[PDB]
């Protein structure tokens, strides 16, 4: 490895070669990322008051 | 604990949040 | 900042008179207001979908 | 295995290959689902308030 | 924590300061 920078320099026969590089193109892809946390809803109340919901739902 | 409730004046609507065997007890009364 | 006995109703409706009472005091003054006439108040109407 | 990734480079005869491969297609499906630990009713009432 | 928010009066300028995460949440607000 070149340090810790994603890089490997790997060094054998060519017959050894194109074949781990062949199965390196299958078994290796970029890691999922994560969702997240934390989501916003926007709700544009058309018969209720969004103060008194808002103090409806906090139980106050 | 025990389960929440919620009650709105504007539409007479009871909401209770809980656990199902919390939730469940409130729907029978 | 006067006391009126219709103060927590829903709705109202008066037509008459209103006496206004400004009494200073050491408790807390007297500061209301009596209506006459007639008074309709109505507390807490609910309606059902029926 | 290639890493923790899911994946499972798996290397033998061609016997043992169609034959592990026929197990794994029986015993290997994907896990169950937790229900939850909170749920919600709404109840509009018509009588009381 | 929660983004900075700062409010001039003179400009009507809303001014947020934060995580790039929470600077997004109040530009889509």
């Amino acid at each position: 490895p070149v340090g810790q920078t994603g890089q490997l320099v790997l060094n054998g026969a060519q017959a050894q070669l194109d074949t781990a590089l062949a199965l390196l193109e299958q078994v290796d892809r970029p890691a999922p990322v994560a969702e997240s946390r934390t989501v916003q809803r926007v709700f544009q109340l058309v018969n209720a008051s969004a103060e008194e919901v808002k103090a409806t739902l906090e139980g106050t | 604990q025990q389960a929440t409730l919620i009650a709105d004046k504007r539409t007479n609507s009871l909401i209770v949040r809980g656990t199902p065997e919390q939730v469940a007890q409130v729907a029978e009364l | 900042g006067a006391q009126n006995a219709s103060s927590g109703a829903a709705a109202s409706v008066k037509s008459g008179g209103r006496l206004e009472i400004n009494i200073p005091s050491a408790a807390g003054n007297i500061v209301r207001q009596i209506d006459y006439g007639l008074n309709l108040d109505f507390f807490s109407p609910q309606v059902a979908p029926d």
